[PDB]
């Protein structure tokens, strides 16, 4: 299953 | 500002299509990227953009991904949100995580702590819960809570 993360 | 974009388990082809379409956008722009790919796991590290950009970036890098509509709809939900807590606060630590359940928004603001939590929800519903929170910091609170499931 696909994770997406957009950080900082 | 510099900003780091993260995908687990995408395929090598879509890897491959990421890191390339990522390089290329960077290299418009003129501006460092870093990419880091192990098994199942790729990075991307830019640097010095503006907000607009960045944005910009992480929704192609999303579409080069080959994601679905319903991850591509979590993508603007979370466009929406870096954006408007970067309008409170330039300085805030914001990590926004999308994976087949739903989706969370985590930001620390100075002492100020928000955690927003989706499943099964519309990106009109994120808004709304996000320009909520962003009421509360206004008025003072110091921490905010939200969570959402669709029914």
């Amino acid at each position: 299953g696909q994770r997406i993360r957009v950080r900082i | 500002g510099s900003v780091t974009f993260e995908f687990e388990n995408l395929s090598e082809e879509a890897a491959e299509k990421v890191k390339k379409y990522v390089k290329e956008v960077a290299e418009k722009l003129g501006v460092e990227v870093k990419v880091e790919e192990e098994e199942g796991k790729l990075k991307i590290y830019v640097e010095n953009l503006k907000e607009e950009d960045a944005l910009d970036i992480f929704k192609y890098a999303a579409l080069a991904a080959e994601l679905d509509q319903e991850y591509l709809d979590m993508v603007e939900a979370a466009i929406k949100a870096y954006h408007l807590f970067k309008e409170y606060d330039e300085n805030a630590t914001i990590e926004i995580t999308i994976d087949d359940e739903g989706i969370e928004v985590k930001v620390e603001s100075g002492d100020r702590v928000v955690t927003l939590k989706f499943k099964n929800v519309s990106k009109e519903e994120v808004e709304e819960a996000v320009k909520e929170a962003l009421k509360q910091l206004e008025a003072g609170q110091k921490k905010v809570e939200v969570e959402v499931e669709g029914g």
